C-alpha cells in the first residue's frame, strides 16, 4: 500500500528464478538477440546439426 | 566463461577484484595464501 498507488507491475516478481519484474520481463523478451558467444556454444560447434 | 585451473572457489562474496567473467572475481586471500575466485 503506496497512497493507492500500484508499483506491482515494475517490482520484481519473485515466481521465477530471475528477480524480475513484468515490464522488464517484456523488454528482454522483444528484443530479439544474435545469440552471441558469451555462453560457451564449442560443443554445439563440433557436433553438426 | 569457461573455467578456470588454479583458484579454489569459495562460498562468500567480497568486491571485485579481478575480473574474469560473467559475475565471478578473482582475489589473492589467505582461505596460507592462495588464488581464490568467488561471486
Ligand atoms: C495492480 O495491478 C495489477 C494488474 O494491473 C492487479 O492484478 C493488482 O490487483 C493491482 N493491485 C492492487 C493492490 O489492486
Amino acid at each position: 500500500y503506496f497512497g493507492g498507488f500500484n508499483f506491482s507491475q515494475i517490482l520484481p516478481d519473485p515466481s521465477k528464478p530471475s528477480k524480475r519484474s513484468f515490464i522488464e520481463d517484456l523488454l528482454f523478451n522483444k528484443v530479439t538477440l544474435a545469440d552471441a558467444g558469451f555462453i560457451k556454444q564449442y560443443g554445439d560447434c563440433l557436433g553438426d546439426i | 566463461a569457461g573455467c578456470l585451473i588454479g583458484a579454489e572457489y569459495v562460498n562468500n562474496s567480497y568486491e571485485c577484484d579481478i575480473p574474469i567473467g560473467a559475475g565471478i572475481c578473482a582475489s589473492y586471500q589467505t582461505q596460507s595464501q592462495s588464488i581464490i575466485a568467488y561471486t
